[PDB]
RNA sequence: CUAAGAAAUUCACGGCGGGCUUGAUGUCCGCGUCUACCUGGUUCACUGCCGUAUAGGCAG
């Protein structure tokens, strides 16, 4: 009937802070005792990466944690309702698959890399339940959108988003950036992040890659994907993009679909529920 | 093509983080060296050049303009010093 | 709005000795802005025929003020300081005519008309006004030129009819940070006469009325104090005449026998000190003075202040 | 109690125009007053005044 | 052409002797702080790279 004034989502799609260890290659498969960057004098035996993080696909999509109006809360539910009749969490899920299927989550530790691999594990207990290896290098980065049985691990994350089943993802990327260059890890207020004497990224950082999903927007689609953003922005590179004046926005595709119902061939929609996934504490007044 | 184009091969010849000890050291003694030279007399503060960065820098370290070493002629086979030869090959348009 | 400056001319910081502080028979304080109106006349007949231009306006911001009064034990009223004035040929000591005194911390806003803005360049005429008006005496006292530790605050000049309406906020929001830490002195006749209709209990005159403004007077509990519509002084606003107007020479105790002369009284007015940035052009806050001399009325105001 | 020294300072003008008066009636006065006051400076300068 | 124009407050000095502020006291009782994020912006000169003068081997 109209927007409330309080309302918040939930962190869905939620990593783990990637900690990450240097070792020997030849070592892959028994990389139980790989040590990890000990703090900032890197060696030459070393000559490849190791980032490990976890990564929990929880499920609800448009449910607030705190909502204030009761009419916007079920017409909020109502509208993800007619989305997920419409189709599943399959096309975000594979897209989100694209994002885990290079190591992308390695900013700039993966630029300049011979062979890079990254191993997902979808784990029920403590024993692993089904194993996937990609190559980063070889797999897309960009667009085209085809890479055969990666269509299961979206059905995964598709499954873990709608809530048939807990999701639990323990993923390796192994970054041949060469016989033991010094790699750069996040940078708190100039010091190097740790974790407990031990090198990593943060999980916001580890998060922003896997968001990257955004090929859709009002420009030409050239140059890629961005991440899905409320006036959706670049922090560092200067353009601030999506402007509001135009109407491709989160805001406003969101207060005009919950509100007032549209409905023409307009199923670019992913954009909103990809906030949605996101979460964050939307508006309000 | 103009004669316009710019360089960066050589800059390499006394290191400002690492002074005072490259000066005299060859396994002798130092008795006298307090006025040896007067350093105190000049006086520069310019810095325009590309900051090309390494690891354990600062902002920049140093470089200064040293140029006039600039031919027609571009790089050759086996002859390297860091990443370019005297001279090359670009113009304006 | 008679005679709108095509430049105003900041002279920045004067800072002024031992100005006069008595100002009329019934005020004190800061001195009357005929005395301003007066200092830009003395330049303008200095320096104003030598550069071919016209200084008709002047804008009063107060930075500073320090009076030479003294609290006596047992009353809440002041009393001036005074001066040891020399003897007589008697020995004797001569009488105390007692004089007020204070120092003053001044900016002055000059207003320029003429065609010599177009001949000189803008950096020209600011010397030529500033250099002068360190050898002249603004209210008795005397204007000190500059010599501190810092450096000395210089003369600038805007050109108001040049520009657009993004210059016509970027100019005077630019010399408004210049004016700032003072206040600025604008002549409010409105309120006085709309005071005075207001004044419907009773049927008064501007004397009482004019005393009745300067008031922090407490209201009985139907304790409060009645509003304030601003800071508000009592400020001489010109002379009145109280004799027709005589020959050029028919008095022998006149400054010249080359000019008329009349005997006046004091003309009584309302005035508001105001922070600059209530001003919205700083041409508006220029004092000038208009006479009327066939009647007997030489008087000063702000005018095309709303 | 640790300062030995007392510093004063002050700021002096000099005007000059000195024998112009700031009010005078006759005009006769006024004109055999400055010409007797340019023949004090014109044959003797400020000179005596000033050193003292 | 300015309520214009002018101006030496100054000398000297013992504030000072004495003193009981006490006694008594119940601060309690209840509570949801939450959601999100790239420091990929210029955030002190840590012992082993042959000479300010434009001049000289950087598998960092």
């Amino acid at each position: 009937l109209s927007t409330a004034s309080v309302l918040a989502f939930e962190r869905k799609l939620d990593p783990s802070d990637a900690l990450m260890s240097a070792g020997a290659w030849a070592q892959r498969d028994a990389s139980q005792e790989w040590p990890a960057v000990t703090v900032a004098n890197l060696p030459s035996d070393a000559d490849t990466l190791k980032v490990r993080f976890t990564l929990r696909v929880l499920g609800g999509a448009g449910t607030p944690s705190a909502c204030n109006d009761a009419a916007y809360r079920d017409k909020l539910l109502q509208t993800v309702a007619t989305y997920v009749n419409d189709q599943g969490f399959a096309e975000l899920a594979r897209r989100y698959a694209h994002n885990l299927a290079n190591a992308r989550f390695l900013w700039r530790n993966r630029v300049g890399a011979e062979a890079v691999e990254v191993r997902i594990n979808h784990i029920r207990q403590g024993e692993v339940a089904r194993a996937w290896r990609f190559d980063a290098l070889a797999i897309g980065l960009r667009d085209f959108k085809a890479d055969a049985e990666l269509d299961a691990l979206a059905e995964l994350i598709a499954s873990g988003l709608s809530g048939s089943g807990h999701v639990l993802l323990e993923v390796v990327a192994f970054a041949r950036i060469g016989d033991g260059q010094e790699v750069f890890p996040s940078q708190e207020l100039k010091t190097l992040y740790s974790v407990r004497d031990a090198a990593a990224i943060h999980s916001q950082k580890i998060g922003n890659a896997l968001r990257t999903i955004d090929t859709w927007y009002p420009d030409e689609d050239g140059l890629g994907p961005i991440a899905v953003e409320p006036y959706g922005s670049v922090t560092s590179q200067g353009k601030a993009y999506r402007q509001p004046k135009q109407k491709l926005d989160f805001y406003t595709l969101l207060d005009n679909w919950v509100l007032r119902d549209e409905a023409p061939a307009v199923e670019q929609q992913h954009y909103v529920i990809a906030n949605l996934i996101r979460g964050g504490v939307f508006g309000e007044a | 093509t103009p004669y316009r184009q710019v360089s960066r091969v050589q800059a390499k010849s006394n290191p400002e983080r690492l002074r005072r000890r490259l000066m005299r050291r060859h396994d002798l003694s130092e008795e006298e060296a307090r006025k040896r030279i007067p350093d105190t007399v000049a006086r520069a503060l310019d810095l325009p050049f590309v900051t090309l960065r390494s690891q354990s820098t600062g902002q920049h370290f140093r470089l200064f303009i040293r140029h006039g070493p600039l031919q027609v002629t571009a790089e050759e086979g086996g002859f390297t010093c860091y990443g370019l030869s005297k001279g090359g090959f670009v113009p304006w348009f | 709005s008679v005679t709108d400056p095509e430049a105003l001319l900041l002279l920045p910081r004067l800072s002024i000795q031992n100005a006069n502080a008595i100002s009329s028979p019934l005020t004190w304080g800061f001195p009357s802005p005929g005395a301003f109106t007066g200092f830009v006349h003395a330049l303008q007949r200095r320096v104003g025929i030598s550069l071919d231009i016209e200084l008709d306006g002047v804008g009063i911001v107060c930075h500073r003020f320090e009076a030479q009064i003294s609290q006596p034990a047992g009353k809440r009223t002041k009393v001036f300081n005074l001066t040891r004035n020399p003897l007589n040929r008697d020995g004797s000591t001569a009488a105390i005519v007692e004089e007020g005194r204070a120092h003053l911390e001044v900016s002055l806003l000059l207003g320029v008309h003429g065609d010599g803005l177009d001949d000189h360049p803008a950096q020209e005429i600011a010397r030529q006004v500033q250099e002068q008006a360190g050898a002249m005496r603004l209210a008795g006292g005397s204007i000190l030129p500059w010599c501190n530790e810092r450096f000395p605050a210089p003369n600038a000049e805007l050109l108001m009819l040049g520009g657009s309406d993004e210059q016509r906020r970027k100019n005077q929001r630019r010399l408004t940070r210049r004016l700032l830490p003072g206040f600025a002195l604008v002549s409010r006749e409105a309120l006085l006469q709309q005071h005075l209709e207001t004044l419907r209990t009773t049927l008064p005159e501007a004397t009482t009325l004019d005393a009745l403004l300067d008031l922090c007077r407490i209201n009985f509990e139907p304790w409060q104090v009645r509003d304030k519509p601003g800071w508000l002084v009592p400020i001489p606003a010109g002379y009145n005449a109280l004799s027709p107007l005589y020959l050029p020479g028919e008095v022998r105790n006149a400054r010249d026998r080359e000019t008329p002369l009349r005997f006046v009284e004091n003309l009584f007015g309302l005035g508001e000190w105001l922070s600059p940035h209530r001003v919205a052009a700083l041409s508006d806050l220029l004092w000038y003075h208009h006479a009327e001399p066939d009647k007997g009325l030489y008087r000063w105001s702000t005018p095309r202040f709303v």
